[PDB]
């Protein structure tokens, strides 16, 4: 049953990645 | 702010962003339901259709692919036992990874409803205001729901242009997915005949096709759309939640007492063929059919199939479970091996002796063993001073016809005692417990814990209706009551209670 | 906002209005089933478990 | 056709002509004698 | 298609108190059903 | 004890989870 | 490969095959069936080493990874016992112009053990087979 | 409010909110569908309860 | 090991206790 | 295969109380 911590730590990373990308803080210039 | 427990009600008049939760909710479902699948599918063991079958392995979601036409794995296998079956890319793993990509694109689409929340299509056009017109949105999904029942009923289960469904013998030994014909008679209302399935999903198809059409087309009377709140989307969501825990009260009653739809080669037998030894008379049935045909004991007994005495044991019955005994059936008594043949107990003086068989009631259950006509022969003493009819003292030996003892005797009194308690619980079966660790107390099947997921939650969505339904018809004063309300509420001011106009005035 | 906020502590209003709860109440069952007299109905309250327990123990 | 059936077939009969039917005729004519002046 | 600011956004709040009855009941609830869950 | 293998982690988790939950709605509010 | 995912290799061979007919053949003919028995070796050789540098007459007897349970492995002696499986090669086509003959085979032989760490599974194969026989 | 395509082929079928037949309407044929159905339902519990035997089949799993 | 979890949970109730009594959001009259 | 019996647990915290930590402090932001 290692495998599905496994799988759960490369999910979240990849999640974050989405995130990251598509819901970042947009650079404004001010 | 707001309290915790009304975080979601920020989507109650935004529509846009009222689709991207529910999206996301479909999204979480569908995900779920796939890896649920895949990883069943990485434990699932498939080498034994017979001793070893879904329900004694805690499978959940793969009985609910079996029963509408998914009976096979990529990787050779199917639930049937059959192998070499070619499914398609329609396999266990094929659902699995459908339900995986659904997934994804809901929650890409949900991402898109919760940005772009603003669409000119959830505005009124005569004011400025969000606005759903619910009665027109209600045809349009009765309709579609009306097309969708009519097409699975009239496509998929009658296999006109689909698989069909699983059908089974009724001891639950020739199971297969095979087109069924509508029953459009009486019998078509039968919960046993899948024929009544296929009916109900053509005319009730038919019936919400109808009543879409009138529902597209005829506006609320003015009564019903002030009585029910129709502007109000809450109404809705009080009368769903309704519909929705009549339907859940439904699936937890039809998998608890058995149903076409709720096949023993998926979800296990149930309680009831335990209580009332539905296998037990179909196996004495057959044995006395080939013992009148001219056949021997052993003869006889050898022709009973091993997965009829497989369901004729109670720790295969749902209602021997515990709340905290979890998972595979297997974890309890373990790997079921072979069975170990019919005993046949008989007394010194040679009376057949037939062991108490175990109710689902009893965690335990005392060893009595009775004679033809009813009357106690042997039983094992609690106490020992005054025992009468310990098997050492009545001589009782046990002699087992079929199955892996088949010709063999048993007089000593320790092995026909175990043998007594064995047969105690049913038909005898070897279990292999050292794969699963398994600790000896008996769990539930899939069917049990679906019955009681299914029965709680119902329960729940009632209150769910009652807060919702409360909240819709008292939303004027859910802040709280008019700052006076001591003229309207007195006794005997008014002949009406509650009405203005209808003071006495005396 | 929560309906608990309408409550300040140290008020000296009262927060519900026990002439509508009274006009509730003694339509449920009748009228003189009903407390009218809030020191009444908090006796009460206060007695009946009390009293039970009393006799258990 | 069963005598379970007509037993429930007579079963609606008489819930409605001994329960519900005399119920609403009492209570429409109690309503339409005993009005409200308002 | 524009990215407009959403105004439903409401603050959600949990005060002190609340916090304290929540963490009291989640305590208590492990308390309750860890021996059911080691069993 | 031969207790649940899962027990453990059943027991951390339906404790951590909701407190981790309420902490967060606690420390933000005031925002 | 199996149903199940059970991956079978097997070493499929016609070794030292003897095959006997019926006795009073003037000919070979469409009714000569050769059935006998040959050897089948062991899948792994004797100088095959385990994903531990264990085998028979080369590298360890022991479970060198596991200092303290070194020994304590049914699997740290490997064995290579000769096996036999049975062969019927039936001729289903003679042509006497240039002595060819063809036809069918089927064949009964054990799978691979492992070098002795698994039981042997039983293989059963069918095919077709050709020959010249010189005259 | 944003327009979108899609948004513009689905306006009419958002554009009646609030729309009501006056008075009763057809709620009297509602109180008959649904008299109508409350004896349907009684139908099929009392089938599976075993209260109503029809001929022709029996509620077991022989059917 | 069980036992642990027992400790542990026993030992959040009470301190739980302890900073909802000594660190109580104060009542104040305003 | 035969790993490490508190090696869920200890990957499982490992991860999740620095999340909750990064979680809480980010979602307080602007108090
Ligand atoms: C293309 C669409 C599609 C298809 C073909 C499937 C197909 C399948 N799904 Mg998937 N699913 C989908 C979309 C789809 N799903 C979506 C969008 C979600 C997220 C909500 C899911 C979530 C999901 C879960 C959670 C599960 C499945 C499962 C399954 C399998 C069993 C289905 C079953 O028993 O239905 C049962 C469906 C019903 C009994 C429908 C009942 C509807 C009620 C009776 C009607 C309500 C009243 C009605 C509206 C009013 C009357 C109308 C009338 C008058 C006409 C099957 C392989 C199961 C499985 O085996 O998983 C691997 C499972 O557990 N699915
Ligand atoms: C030829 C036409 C035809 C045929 C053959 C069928 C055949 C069937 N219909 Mg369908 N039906 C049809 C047309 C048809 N229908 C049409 C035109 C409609 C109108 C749209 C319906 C609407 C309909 C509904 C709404 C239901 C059926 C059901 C059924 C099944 C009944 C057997 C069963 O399992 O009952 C079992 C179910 C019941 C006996 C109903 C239970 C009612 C409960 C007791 C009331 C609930 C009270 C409370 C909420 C529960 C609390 C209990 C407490 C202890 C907690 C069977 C497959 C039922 C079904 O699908 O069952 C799986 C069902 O519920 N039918
Ligand atoms: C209706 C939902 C449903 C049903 C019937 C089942 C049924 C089953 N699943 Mg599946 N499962 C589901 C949902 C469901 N599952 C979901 C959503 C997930 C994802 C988390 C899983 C993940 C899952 C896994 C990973 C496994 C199963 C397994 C199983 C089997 C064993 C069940 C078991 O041991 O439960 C035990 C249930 C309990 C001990 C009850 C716990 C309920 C808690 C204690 C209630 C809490 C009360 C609450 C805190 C009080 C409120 C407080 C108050 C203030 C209000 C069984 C066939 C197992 C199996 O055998 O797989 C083949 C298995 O390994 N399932
Ligand atoms: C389709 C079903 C449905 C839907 C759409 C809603 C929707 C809503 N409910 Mg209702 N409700 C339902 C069923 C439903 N409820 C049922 C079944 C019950 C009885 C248990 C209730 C009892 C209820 C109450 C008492 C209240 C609401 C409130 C609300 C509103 C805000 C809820 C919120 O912010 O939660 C936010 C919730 C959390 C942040 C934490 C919830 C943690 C829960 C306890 C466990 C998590 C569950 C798990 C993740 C998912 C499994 C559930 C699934 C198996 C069903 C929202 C309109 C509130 C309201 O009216 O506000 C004005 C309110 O006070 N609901
Ligand atoms: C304690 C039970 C209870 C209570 C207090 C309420 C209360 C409410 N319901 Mg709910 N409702 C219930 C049960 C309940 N309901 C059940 C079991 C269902 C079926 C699943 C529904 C379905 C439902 C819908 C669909 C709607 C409501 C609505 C409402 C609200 C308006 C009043 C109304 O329509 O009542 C409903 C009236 C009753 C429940 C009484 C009916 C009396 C029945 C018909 C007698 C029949 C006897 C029968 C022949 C006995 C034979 C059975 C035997 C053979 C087994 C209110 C909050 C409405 C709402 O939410 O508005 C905002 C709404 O739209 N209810
Ligand atoms: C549904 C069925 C039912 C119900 C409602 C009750 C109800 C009750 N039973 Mg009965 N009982 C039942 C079935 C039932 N029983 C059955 C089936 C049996 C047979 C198996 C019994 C056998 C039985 C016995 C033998 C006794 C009861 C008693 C009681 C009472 C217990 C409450 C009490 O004494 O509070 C009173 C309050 C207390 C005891 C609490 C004192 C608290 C102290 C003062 C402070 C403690 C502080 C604490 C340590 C720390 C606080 C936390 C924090 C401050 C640190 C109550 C009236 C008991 C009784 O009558 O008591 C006299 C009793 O002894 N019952
Ligand atoms: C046509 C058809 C078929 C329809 C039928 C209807 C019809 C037309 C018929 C007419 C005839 C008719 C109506 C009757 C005949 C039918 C019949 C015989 C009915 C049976 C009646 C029946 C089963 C009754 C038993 C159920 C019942 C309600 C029991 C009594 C309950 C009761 C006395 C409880 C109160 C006890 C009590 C101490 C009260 C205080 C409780 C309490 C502490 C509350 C707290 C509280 C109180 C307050 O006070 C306020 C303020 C506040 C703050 C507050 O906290
Ligand atoms: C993010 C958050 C998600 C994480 C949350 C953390 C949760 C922690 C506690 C979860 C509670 C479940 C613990 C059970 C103990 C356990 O270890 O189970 C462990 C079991 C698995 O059980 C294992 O199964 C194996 C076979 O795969 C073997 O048989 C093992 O021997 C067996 O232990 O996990 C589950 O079964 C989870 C499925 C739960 C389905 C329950 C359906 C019934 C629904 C009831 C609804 C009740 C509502 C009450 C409402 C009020
Ligand atoms: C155990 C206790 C039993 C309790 C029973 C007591 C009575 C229950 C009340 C029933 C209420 C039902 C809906 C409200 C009435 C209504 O629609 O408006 C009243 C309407 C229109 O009012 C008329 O309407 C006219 C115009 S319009 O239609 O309103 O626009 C208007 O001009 C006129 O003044 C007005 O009167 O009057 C009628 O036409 C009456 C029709 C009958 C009512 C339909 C109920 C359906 C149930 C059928 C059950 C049997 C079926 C058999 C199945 C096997
Ligand atoms: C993004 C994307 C993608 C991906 C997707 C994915 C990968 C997914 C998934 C998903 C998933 C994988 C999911 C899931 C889920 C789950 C869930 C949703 C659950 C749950 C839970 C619950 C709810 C439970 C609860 C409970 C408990 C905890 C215990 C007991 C009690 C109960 C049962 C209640 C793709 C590429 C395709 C495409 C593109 C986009
Ligand atoms: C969207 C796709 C992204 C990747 C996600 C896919 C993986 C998720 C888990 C589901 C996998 C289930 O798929 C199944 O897994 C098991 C476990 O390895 C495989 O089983 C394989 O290994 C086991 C033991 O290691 C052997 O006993 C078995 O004979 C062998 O075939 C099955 O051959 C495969 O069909
Ligand atoms: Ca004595």
């Amino acid at each position: 049953m290692e495998s599905v911590a496994y799988i759960l730590v490369l999910t979240m990373a990849l999640a974050v990645l989405f995130f990251a990308i598509a819901f970042r803080e947009p650079p404004r210039i001010e | 702010g707001l309290p915790w427990y009304r975080v979601h009600t920020v989507v109650l008049n935004d529509p846009g962003r009222l689709i991207s939760v529910h999206l996301m909710h479909t999204a979480l479902v569908a995900g779920w339901a796939g890896s649920m699948a895949l990883y069943e599918l990485a434990i699932f063991d498939s080498s034994d259709a017979v001793l070893n079958p879904m329900w004694r392995q805690g499978m959940f979601v793969l009985p609910f692919m079996a029963r509408l036409g998914v009976t096979s794995s990529w990787n050779g296998w199917s639930v049937t036992g059959e192998t070499g079956l070619d499914p398609g890319f329609w396999s266990f793993e094929g659902v699995a990874a459908a339900h995986i990509v659904l997934s994804g694109l809901l929650f890409l689409a949900a991402v898109w409803h919760w940005v772009f929340w603003d669409l000119e299509l959830f505005v009124d056009p005569r004011t400025g205001e969000s606005a759903l017109d619910l009665p027109k949105m209600f045809g349009i999904h009765l309709f579609l729901s009306g097309l969708l029942c009519f097409g699975f009923g009239a496509f998929h289960l009658t296999g006109v242009w689909g698989p069909g469904m699983w059908v089974s013998d009724p001891y639950g030994l020739t199971g297969h997915v095979q087109p069924v014909a509508p029953e459009w008679g009486p019998a078509g209302f039968n919960p046993f005949n899948p024929g009544g399935v296929v009916a109900h999903h053509i005319a009730a198809g038919i019936v919400g096709i109808i009543a879409g059409l009138f529902h597209l087309t005829v506006r609320p009377p003015e009564r019903l759309y002030k009585a029910l709140r129709m502007g109000n989307i809450e109404t809705v969501l009080s009368s769903s939640i309704a519909a929705v825990f009549f339907a859940a009260f439904v699936v937890a009653g039809t998998m608890w007492y058995g149903n076409a739809t709720t096949p023993i080669e998926l979800f296990g037998p149930t309680r009831y063929q335990w209580d009332k030894g539905y296998f037990q008379e179909e196996i004495q049935r057959r044995v006395d059919s080939q013992l009148a045909e001219g056949a021997s004991l052993s003869e006889a007994w050898s022709t009973i199939p091993e997965k009829l005495a497989f369901y004729d044991y109670v720790g295969n019955s749902p209602a021997k479970g515990g709340l905290f005994r979890t998972g595979a059936m297997n974890s309890g008594d373990g790997i079921a091996q072979e069975w170990i043949g019919h005993p046949i107990f008989k007394d010194k003086e040679g009376r057949e002796l037939e062991v108490r068989r175990m109710p689902n009631f009893f965690e335990t259950f005392p060893v009595i063993m009775t004679d033809a006509d009813g009357v106690v022969r042997a039983d094992i003493p609690f106490r020992r001073s005054e025992s009468k009819f310990s098997v050492e003292q009545t001589g009782v030996t046990v002699s087992f016809y079929g199955g892996a003892l088949d010709g063999q005797t048993f007089s000593n009194p320790s092995d026909v005692k175990k043998f007594a308690r064995k047969a105690q619980l049913g038909e005898g079966f070897d279990f292999d417990t050292e794969t699963f660790n398994s600790d000896g107390v008996f769990r539930t099947s899939p069917r049990g814990w679906f019955t009681f997921g299914h029965a709680v939650f119902a329960l729940l969505f009632f209150f769910g209706h009652i807060w919702h339904g409360s909240r819709t018809l008292f939303r004027d004063v859910f802040a709280g009551v008019d700052p006076g309300l001591e003229e309207q509420v007195e006794f005997g001011v008014f002949a009406k209670v509650g009405d203005l106009s209808t003071r006495k005035e005396a | 906002e929560s309906q608990n906020y309408g409550y300040k502590f140290g008020q000296e209003e009262e927060t519900y209005n026990i002439v509508a709860a009274h006009g509730y109440f003694g339509r449920l069952i009748f009228q003189y089933a009903s407390f009218n007299n809030s020191r009444s109905l908090h006796f009460f309250l206060g007695a009946w478990p009390v009293i039970g327990i009393w006799f258990t123990a | 056709m069963t005598p379970s059936l007509a037993n429930f077939l007579w079963s609606l009969v008489l819930g409605a002509a001994i329960v519900l039917i005399p119920a609403t005729v009492g209570l429409i004519f109690i309503s339409q004698k005993d009005k409200i002046t308002r | 298609m524009d990215r407009n600011s959403n105004p439903n956004r409401q603050p959600v709040e949990l005060n002190r108190t609340s916090l304290y009855l929540g963490l009291l009941l989640v305590a208590v609830l492990g308390i309750l059903f860890s021996s059911y869950f080691f069993n | 004890m031969q207790v649940n293998n899962l027990g453990f982690i059943a027991s951390i988790l339906f404790v951590l989870v909701p407190t981790v939950f309420l902490l967060i709605l606690f420390i933000q509010t005031g925002k | 490969l199996l149903p199940g995912g059970e991956e079978v290799p097997f070493f499929f061979t016609v070794k030292n095959f003897t095959g006997t007919t019926e006795p009073g053949f003037t000919s070979i003919n469409s009714s000569t069936d050769f059935v006998g028995d040959f050897n089948v070796p062991s899948y792994r050789g004797a100088g095959f080493l385990d994903p531990k540098a264990r085998g028979l007459y080369t590298g360890y007897d022991n479970a060198v990874a596991l200092p303290s349970a070194a020994d304590k492995f049914r699997t740290n002696k490997k064995e290579t016992p000769l096996g036999k499986g049975t062969l019927s090669l039936q001729v289903t086509q003679v042509d006497g112009s240039t002595g060819e003959i063809a036809g069918i085979f089927e064949s009964e032989q054990p799978s691979d053990t492992d070098l002795g760490a698994k039981e042997p599974l039983d293989v059963k194969v069918r095919g077709i087979f050709y020959g010249r026989v010189d005259t | 409010a944003q327009r979108t395509r899609l948004g513009d082929i689905l306006r009419p079928l958002n554009s009646e909110y609030g729309k009501v037949v006056p008075g009763w309407g057809t709620t009297p044929v509602m109180g008959v569908f649904m008299a109508l159905f409350l004896v349907f339902l009684l139908i099929i519990l009392q089938i599976y309860n075993s209260s109503l035997i029809l001929e022709g089949f029996s509620v077991d799993w022989a059917g």
